RNA sequence: AAACCGGUUGAUCCUGCCGGACCCGACCGCUAUCGGGGUAGGGCUAAGCCAUGCGAGUCGCGCGCCCGGGGGCGCCCGGGAGCGGCGCACGGCUCAGUAACACGUGCCUAACCUAACCUCGGGAGGGGGACACCCCCGGGAAACUGGGGUCAAUCCCCCAUAGGGGAAGGGCGCUGGAAGGCCCCUUCCCCGAAAGGGCUGGCGGCCGAUCCGCCGCCAGUCGCCCGAGGGUGGGGGCACGGCCCAUCAGGUAGUUGGCGGGUUAAAGGCCCGCCAAGCCGAAGACGGGUAGGGGCGGUGAGAGCCGCGAGCCCCGAGAUGGGCACUGAGACA
């Protein structure tokens, strides 16, 4: 399967003319193929390391990449929003995060906070044993027993440890909290949640953010909530 | 189902009618003062005069509010070019913008003006032949539209 | 089949015709149309039976109820021409399905819903007449 | 199965009556079918396990004997026999021809019971006496 | 630069055509030094016919065998003909068919399938077989191909369990705008997994220089099966938008709908049995003609006109004309 540079996605970092016909096509991973950026994208335009796609293919070939905790050695690996890029050789960890202006960041973020992995729930499912499945925002699940799984509904926040396979801290969807916009034209503001128009559909719910006092709107779909007035792990 | 391809920038100062004789008068004097090698440079500096007195003039139609973030910038531009003398002239003195204030950027007109060369066709083989360093390159378009600021630093090899 | 009723049903009622069946008015999902003032047993109404519509609406009128179950309607809206600067008014018929517990006749402005396809030109369906709509607004929630 | 011969690919007809010409040259044999295969009456119960769009497998009974009839009445199941097509709603020709569709009446031991499966697609007659 | 100029009269004011001046596209004539940038070139002509060559492979970390060099612990390396896995449905070309759900925009599939890949939960037990390369012979002009012997597998098959499908009755529960869905309970019928395989290191055991392995375990790593979701690709549906002709006015009879079925991965007159007479049309049916649709492009001060709507990108269709199938996740290639 092919990816023309003319229908590689607006955003890449990559020139639009300039440069062979071809893109790199990311396969299938964790990720939708308008949100993610292929590993040897990264390794070659937004760090720089590689300077031809051979290169880049040598240095993920060795295993020198981490993408949470789980070493990648695929060069078409796909990575979006709130993953965390670990370099091994140098130890310098990233959040791809939403940015105002690269519309994807590779942030740094502390040694600490690099298991940690905030996913917004996108739905449930109910499976075998009675128990509760869970569906985050890069398709990513999680099964739990029908109680405690009851209490999370869609849009919540959970902050999941990538090291023990379980959920930290539970952040619902409640007006007046912190949230992030996550894709759209307002991408990468942060502000309050202070208003909504509930619609018939939630997901097409109007949704407005304040941060005093620039106000932006979107779709209850397209914002994730960080947390209170204190973000729970650094994004921007 | 059409295919861009590029046109000639030098149709938009290029007269309709070519057989006036005021019209052959004027433009004949132009390429005698000024060195020029055919009437398509000429047209090509007159290209460039109506883009800066067509964006003057779209500028004037623009709202106070919307010509406000450009109006400014525009002029700055024009001045560092070296078109105008004044840069915070009113937007309205810009649409009686010359011709020979273009012709004047010319980096032959230039090396003749700085007294560098003993005529215009002169300055114009010294530039062609790689003599006119301009801060230390050589720069060997008779044509190019020297800036304000590089101005000062033409020399001779 | 179809049982009139003397009033109107809410969502979720049972009720049971003269076979003995029991009917409940489902939950179609638009919470802006009431449900018919009768009751039918077809499976593949929307209303008491197991058809599942989308939340596309149309308002049309009819024009031509002579099918079985079904009834040809007309949709109509405005065209700008950028030309002229003038607007043309356009109009298309449909076929839609028209279920037993609803009655319709021509000239009347009713509702209609996209489904599955039913038949070789039908996919929409009558959800109700004009008058069993009901004035809707959302939630506006804000933090002062 | 997805044979051309079977095809469910859409008419050549407008809803005007008009005709209209052929987009694609080709039948899509994604668009294809397959001709019928609902058992016929016989003296034992014979499957066949087929490989169809995507890897999946549909069971085909090809000659079918016994039918899972279940008493409402009792809430019991029991794997009765079947003597007779009684007769068949859908079309008379399959009750003529010793083929069970869904609706199809038969008569079993235990008595008369309505087909109510698709026995070309489940590959069972799950049967509900009368 | 929002422009006019020539021409009907003996002369004049009009009307109104035709010409001049400009840009771009094709072909052609005369002439032709250099460089830079650019997705220019049998498209506007026959989807006319073709000599010749090149145009999809890769993996020894799935598998046995053979050969050569080296070394003793248990093999190292190079090579050969093969089996086997994955790919070859992407990529490249062209513009006949098509006035259409083809294309564009905006929405759906609660009516669907999807190998490779990602995540969560679970699993990998027992037992068999065959066919290549090769060896002994061939047959045939060649294409291709026969018989016997013989070593393997991540090759093929069986058994078990998990799981899966159908029919039927119940439910707290889940998703979701809305359950013919998911989950749990009960009854029966039916189908029905897996490669613990490779490598590395460690341990121990069996065995022998005619062996250079086999076995048990442990860890690391690459893999295999099932359930759920995602991802990608694809099948299908809807609203609206975009040619000319009335010197084309009535057309349609599976035609329009209903009910019951078959088939499909899946809804549907897709197909079939029965019932009805409906469906389209002057808001232009039907018929004819032309054309792949779009992004877009040329021109003009603009409204607009035109398509040079060839080249570049997206969708479609096709592979001498017309059909029909195998394999496969996917082709009717
Ligand atoms: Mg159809
Ligand atoms: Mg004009
Ligand atoms: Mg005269
Ligand atoms: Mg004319
Ligand atoms: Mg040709
Ligand atoms: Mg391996
Ligand atoms: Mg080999
Ligand atoms: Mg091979
Ligand atoms: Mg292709
Ligand atoms: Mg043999
Ligand atoms: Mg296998
Ligand atoms: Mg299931
Ligand atoms: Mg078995
Ligand atoms: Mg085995
Ligand atoms: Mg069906
Ligand atoms: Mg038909
Ligand atoms: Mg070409
Ligand atoms: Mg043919
Ligand atoms: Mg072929
Ligand atoms: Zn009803």
């Amino acid at each position: 399967v092919h990816l023309r540079k003319s229908l590689a996605p607006y955003w890449w970092p990559i020139p639009r003319k300039a440069g062979g016909v071809w893109a790199v096509r990311p396969s299938t991973g964790p990720h939708s193929l308008e949100y993610s950026l292929p590993l040897a994208v990264v390794v070659r335009d937004v760090l720089r390391y590689a300077k031809t796609l051979r290169e880049a293919r040598y240095i993920i070939s060795r295993g020198y990449i981490k993408v949470d905790g789980v070493v990648r050695k695929d060069y078409k690996f796909p990575i979006g929003l709130m993953d965390v890029v670990e370099i091994v050789p140098t130890g310098e960890i990233y959040r791809v995060v939403p940015d105002e202006a690269k519309y994807y960041d590779l942030k740094p973020i502390p040694s600490s906070e690099a298991a940690l992995k905030p996913l917004r729930v996108e739905g449930k499912t109910a499976v075998s044993g009675g128990r509760i499945q869970l569906h985050f925002h890069d398709g990513r699940n999680l099964i739990l027993p029908p109680d405690v799984g009851r209490q999370i509904k869609t849009f919540d926040t959970v902050v999941y440890d990538l090291e023990n396979k379980a959920i930290k801290t539970h952040l619902p969807l409640r007006l007046g909290q912190l949230a992030v916009v996550t894709h759209g034209g307002n991408i990468g503001f942060v502000g309050q949640f202070f208003e909504v128009v509930w619609t018939l559909k939630r997901r097409q719910s109007v949704v407005a953010l304040r941060k005093g006092e620039e106000v932006r709107r979107t779709i209850l779909d397209y914002i994730m909530v960080i947390g209170t007035e204190a973000p729970v792990v650094k994004i921007s | 189902g059409g295919l861009k391809k590029p046109k000639k920038k030098y149709l938009a100062g290029k007269p309709k009618k070519i057989w006036n004789k005021q019209l052959l008068l004027e433009e004949l004097q132009l390429m005698g003062e000024y060195g020029l090698r055919n009437k398509k440079e000429l047209w090509l500096a007159r290209a460039r005069l109506k883009w800066i007195v067509r964006r003057a003039r779209a500028l004037l139609s623009m709202t106070a509010e919307e010509r406000a973030p450009l109006e400014v910038p525009f002029k700055e531009k024009l001045y560092k070019m070296g078109f105008i003398e004044d840069p915070n002239v009113p937007l309205d003195r810009i649409l009686s913008l010359d011709v020979r204030a273009i012709l004047e950027r010319r980096l032959q007109t230039l090396v003749f003006r700085m007294g560098l060369a003993k005529s215009i066709h002169h300055a114009r083989q010294l530039v062609v032949h790689g003599h006119v360093l301009v801060a230390g390159r050589r720069v060997t378009s008779p044509g190019f539209l020297v800036p304000r600021e590089l101005e000062d630093k033409i020399t001779i090899e | 089949t179809v049982v009139k009723l003397q009033s109107r049903p809410k969502v979720g009622d049972v009720v049971t015709l003269p076979d003995g069946k029991k009917v409940e008015v489902k939950n179609i999902g638009v919470p802006y149309v009431l449900p018919p003032a009768a009751v039918c047993d077809d499976p593949l109404c929307p209303w008491h039976g197991h058809l599942k519509i989308r939340l596309k609406l149309l308002e049309v009128t009819v024009e031509k109820v002579r099918m079985h179950k079904a009834a040809v309607v007309t949709h109509e809206w405005v065209h700008y021409l950028p030309k002229y600067n003038r607007y043309e008014r356009r109009r298309r018929r449909m076929r839609v399905r028209v279920p037993e517990c609803i009655e319709v006749k021509p000239g009347d402005k009713v509702i209609i819903a996209e489904t599955r396809p039913l038949s070789k030109t039908i996919a929409w369906v009558v959800i109700g007449k004009k008058e069993d709509v009901v004035e809707w607004k959302a939630k506006h929630e804000t933090l002062p | 199965m997805k044979l051309g011969a079977f095809y469910k690919g859409g008419d050549l007809v407008k809803p005007s009556g008009g005709k209209k010409g052929r987009v694609r040259k080709t039948k899509k044999k994604a668009l294809g079918g397959g001709p019928p295969q609902i058992p016929k009456l016989g003296e034992e119960d014979i499957r066949y396990v087929e490989r169809v769009r995507g890897g999946n497998h549909k069971v085909r009974l090809r000659q079918a004997r016994y039918a899972n009839v279940y008493i409402p009445k009792e809430r019991r199941h029991v794997k009765a026999k079947i003597l007779s097509i009684v007769s068949s709603p859908s079309n008379p020709d399959y009750a003529r021809r010793n083929y069970i569709v869904k609706g199809a009446i038969i008569q079993t031991e235990v008595g008369k019971a309505v087909v109510t499966s698709r026995p070309g697609q489940d590959g069972v007659i799950n049967a509900v006496l009368i």
